């Protein structure tokens, strides 16, 4: 009869940057997503595989909550099947996804008048990303032929290039906080329902 | 010189509107926010709510949801705090404090304006 | 050494259209190619670095992509501003080689 | 809202003594707590930022510690200048809030 | 503001020697790898030389046709990159561009300097 910590992960101060997204396990509480859907602040609320009005009467097994910060035109890639420099180098969703994707327009918080460049994002990798797999490793990515000693310079670039968030920077480039839940409904008894 | 100086102590009647000031200079005003703090006599501090110092968009502690408004004049550097429908509840000292847009600890404070209400 | 083939020398599409310039290679240049625009009388500017990323200050019509050996640069709704020549430059081995060049004129 | 109990409600110290304060939170806040001192009816000041670091100008006898839910502000070799009232205040979830405070006097 | 400008615009008889001087401004001149490209209406675009940043020993790499005739060296306190060419021939005509850093960001280019043999 204790209500879930959707209070904690939503109105938090600093969301972690997208190259290292925090994974909050939520279990053994009662959920109420009517305080999530009926609040008209969320610009994007897409649920794949569950209907959004049907979100209440569903006994889950465990509900996770990924959360990060991305720019405006790259919130389209947080969905099963797309590609780009977010969805395969930073955060990859499987193509059997059974959760919901919630967004914002947090231009009020994560945007300084100079550069609020504390939200890093990955840009280069040797391969693509697995479904639901983060990579905090900051390795000097080569691009040509030489192995370059762990030294920056020619053909050896730092992978995490940062963002830049001015308050007058354009709607497709404004910082969008994203929290994406991932449900699960099998191979366990009922834990989360309300 | 980084300091936040304000206006004087106010004496109003229940049903009036007051407007207290908070004027800052010495730093670049747009690199940080502004957090207003109400201190009752003999108690802790309640963060009234923060106002962004670039667009004038307020955000309230939802305990203080109505009757309060954080104005902002940008050229003449000032954040006002308007109080509608003054009651016997609302007598307290009212600071203003500069807590950043990324950190949120109130380092630079102000002298505080004691607003007193009685008939 | 690595030689890039760019065999389009004259390409002509009008305003608000689409045309693609392709840059064939000769060895396993993985993702390290670059695309350069040169308006006549000036220095060749920079468009695409590492075959898919985009510079700052350039419009969003310039979307180049490709991996393996054979890359391409696809422009969308080409204006009268983009009457220029487009070089493709690889950086895998140390004798860097530029492509041929492709000059553009509008109908 | 996160309530921040502090223990005890008031202390009693002598100069040359070491007493450790405590600000037990309610949730699990990951070192997002700061500590404020405030003397009689004036503007407060910072002592430690993010519960372990230190700001300029202040003495180096104000050492903060602790993480997770329990926090301790260790005052060491206290002079007459550190009479006053002490506050703790989180910064992790919204809305931000200061604590109920411990009053530090002199015997 | 960042801008680059070259020098050494002259005609030499085949077999001469002339050093090009490229000055830079307005960026961190220490950690930047600065190259030289070649533009000619016969050859198209080629590539000439390259010197790298301070963290890589100020190394050098040359094209296969200018080996042992084209020495490039920099000094970051004087804020310039100097290309020295000796034993010039007929194929080394064209316009040389001194650029900031190739095949990455900060990919600024100069304006050029023609060197032509009579
Ligand atoms: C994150 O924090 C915000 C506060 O900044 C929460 O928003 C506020 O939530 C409370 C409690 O749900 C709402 O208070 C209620 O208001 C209704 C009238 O609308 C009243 O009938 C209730 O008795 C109660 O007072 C408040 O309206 C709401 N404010 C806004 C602006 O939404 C928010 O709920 C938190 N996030 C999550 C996921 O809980």
């Amino acid at each position: 009869t204790n209500l879930c910590p959707f209070g904690e992960v939503f109105n938090a101060t600093r969301f972690a940057s997208v190259y290292a997204w925090n994974r909050k396990r939520i279990s053994n509480c009662v959920a109420d997503y009517s305080v999530l859907y009926n609040s008209a602040s969320f610009s994007t609320f897409k649920c794949y595989g569950v209907s959004p009005t049907k979100l209440n009467d569903l006994c889950f097994t465990n509900v996770y909550a990924d959360s990060f910060v991305i720019r405006g035109d790259e919130v389209r890639q947080i969905a099963p099947g797309q590609t780009g420099k977010i969805a395969d180098y930073n955060y990859k969703l499987p193509d059997d996804f059974t959760g919901c994707v919630i967004a914002w327009n947090s231009n009020n918080l994560d945007s300084k008048v100079g550069g609020n460049y504390n939200y890093l994002y990955r840009l280069f990798r040797k391969s693509n990303l697995k479904p639901f797999e983060r990579d905090i490793s900051t390795e000097i990515y080569q691009a040509g032929s030489t192995p370059c000693n762990g030294v920056e310079g020619f053909n050896c670039y730092f992978p995490l290039q940062s963002y830049g968030f001015q308050p007058t920077n354009g709607v497709g480039y404004q910082p969008y906080r994203v929290v994406v839940l991932s449900f699960e409904l099998l191979h366990a008894p009922a834990t989360v329902c309300g | 010189q980084i300091q936040l100086v304000q206006s004087g102590p106010e004496l109003k009647k229940p049903g009036e509107t007051v407007k207290i000031s908070c004027k800052a200079s010495g730093y670049t005003f747009t690199d940080y926010g502004l957090n207003w703090v109400k201190q009752a006599p003999g108690k802790g501090l309640k963060w009234m709510g923060w106002i962004n110092t670039y667009s004038g968009e307020p955000t309230y502690n939802d305990e203080f949801r109505g009757r309060f408004a954080f104005s902002l004049e940008t050229s003449t550097i000032t954040a006002y705090l308007k109080i509608n429908n003054l009651k016997n509840e609302d007598t307290a000292t009212y600071f203003c404090a500069r807590g950043g847009n990324w950190d949120w600890y109130f380092d630079v404070w102000g002298a505080g304006t004691t607003v007193t209400v009685s008939s | 050494d690595i030689v890039m083939t760019q065999f389009q020398k004259f390409m002509s599409t009008s305003v608000g259209d689409r045309v693609s310039i392709t840059c064939k290679a000769s060895q396993n240049v993985r993702t390290a190619v670059a695309w350069y625009q040169q308006k006549p009388g000036q220095s060749p500017k920079a468009m695409i670095y590492l075959a898919s990323n985009r510079h700052r200050g350039v419009p969003d019509r310039f979307t180049g992509s490709g991996c393996g050996t054979d890359f391409t640069l696809t422009i969308s709704n080409v204006q009268c501003e983009d009457l220029a020549d487009y070089f493709c430059l690889q950086h895998r081995n140390y004798p860097l080689t530029f492509g041929g060049g492709t000059k553009l004129e509008i109908k | 809202d996160i309530v921040l109990t502090q223990s005890p409600a008031t202390l009693s110290v002598t100069p040359g003594d070491n007493v450790s304060l405590s600000c037990r939170a309610s949730q699990i806040i990951s070192n997002n707590l700061h500590w404020y001192q405030q003397k009689s009816h004036e503007s407060p000041r910072l002592l430690i930022k993010y519960a372990s670091q230190s700001i300029s100008g202040i003495p180096s006898r104000f050492s903060g510690s602790g993480s997770g839910t329990d926090f301790t502000l260790s005052i060491n070799s206290v002079e007459t200048e550190d009479f006053g009232m002490y506050f703790c205040q989180q910064s992790n979830t919204w809305p931000l809030t200061c604590g109920s405070g411990t009053k530090l006097e002199l015997n | 503001e960042v801008k680059l400008e070259e020098s050494g615009g002259g005609l030499v008889q085949p077999g001469g020697s002339m050093k090009l001087s490229c000055a830079a401004s307005g960026f961190t001149f220490s950690d930047a790898w600065m190259d030289w490209v070649r533009q000619s209406p016969e050859k198209g675009l080629e590539w000439v030389a390259q010197i790298r940043r301070k963290a890589n020993n100020h190394a050098t790499y040359y094209a296969e046709s200018v080996k042992g005739r084209f020495t490039i060296s920099r000094d970051d306190s004087k804020s310039s990159v100097y290309l020295q060419m000796n034993s010039l021939r007929a194929e080394d005509t064209g316009i040389y561009y001194c650029i900031r850093g190739m095949t990455y960001a900060m990919d600024f280019w100069g304006q050029g300097t023609s060197v032509t043999v009579s």
